[PDB]
């Protein structure tokens, strides 16, 4: 895995 | 680090066709894929520069996007439907490289790719 990207609003 | 060039999707030294399950592709199975809920983050190419992942090409030596796919069929870049299929795979095992397990985008990527193998099951009869 690298850094990822976040949260894309459908968490959590 | 700069983005490398997007992948190619025109190349007129390669013969082209149309077929039946080329032409589902692109108008039901890219279309039905394209237009869902979660789609957004496989449109385009990463812009690693934008998104600010150093290493996002330091680990994806393949990438594959559905907007390459778009242009590629648009293009009759594919002269076999599984050219097709493959570069979706693709696309898919690259999300599952690079992002860790729990991530949003990981969710995406497999009720995408749960949806793309229930499209693909419904191709059209070969010529």
């Amino acid at each position: 895995s690298g850094r990822g990207k976040g949260g894309k609003g459908l968490g959590y | 680090s700069m983005n490398p060039p997007p992948p190619e999707t025109s190349n007129p030294n390669k013969p082209k066709r149309q077929t039946n399950q080329l032409q589902y592709l692109l108008r039901v199975v890219l279309k039905t894929l394209w237009k869902h809920q979660f789609a957004w983050p496989f449109q385009q190419p990463v812009d690693a520069v934008k998104l600010n992942l150093p290493d996002y090409y330091k680990i994806i030596k393949t990438p594959m996007d559905m907007g390459t796919i778009k242009k590629r069929l648009e293009n009759n870049y594919y002269w076999n439907a599984q050219e097709c299929i493959q570069d979706f795979n693709t696309m898919f095992t690259n999300c599952y490289i690079y992002n860790k397990p729990g991530d949003d985008i990981v969710l995406m990527a497999e009720a995408l790719e749960k949806l793309f193998l229930q499209k693909i099951n419904e191709l059209p009869t070969e010529e």
